[PDB]
């Protein structure tokens, strides 16, 4: 329903915490997974009613029908976010990971192979 | 949430109309069960679909 797979992700995350948030994520791992068995059981939807029976046969209608009219108006929101720019401090934690080690990983690995040249002597 | 407004009433008159209708219909029947010597005739029909057996059984 909620989530997804992204990259390859519940196993290849737990063992790799940015030290940053390194401690916290091994503690998020077990937490999440109680919540994906958990949404995964729930009913998505009850029915709804057969107005049918009750309306006729439940004769003090005057009542029924009311709170039936009632119900049938009402309307209803979602829930609420608030931890999701996590998922844009992302594409931050993104560039930090990249560019910032990759770049100057790069470099450095551009080094040790130019070096690896002579030393094969 | 709903339902469990509704059904409640529903239930109530139904076992209200049920301890109406005992209730009632023991007063009756324990008042009126007399009249039979009044009209016997509730027996002379016994007699009547009874020769109706005592001939036609058989």
């Amino acid at each position: 329903r909620k989530l997804a797979l992204k990259t390859i992700d519940w196993v290849a995350f737990g063992e790799i915490i940015p030290r940053n948030q390194k401690a916290v994520a091994n503690s998020l791992k077990s937490w999440n997974e109680t919540l994906t068995s958990r949404l995964a059981t729930l009913p998505e939807k009850p029915p709804a009613i057969d107005w049918a029976y009750y309306k006729a046969n439940v004769a003090k209608a005057g009542l029924v029908d009311d709170f039936e009219k009632k119900f049938n108006a009402l309307k209803v929101p979602i829930p609420e976010d608030k931890y999701t720019a996590q998922v844009d401090a992302e594409e931050k934690e993104d560039v930090k990971s990249c560019a910032e080690f990759l770049t100057q990983s790069k470099t450095r690995i551009q080094e040790y192979e130019k070096e690896l040249e002579k030393m094969r002597n | 949430e709903v339902k469990n407004r509704l059904d409640y009433h529903i239930s109530v008159q139904n076992m209200m109309r049920q301890k109406e209708q005992e209730h009632m219909i023991n007063w009756v029947e324990k008042r009126v069960v007399q009249s039979i010597s009044a009209q016997q005739e509730k027996e002379t029909i016994a007699k009547c679909i009874a020769d109706l057996k005592l001939l036609s059984k058989k």
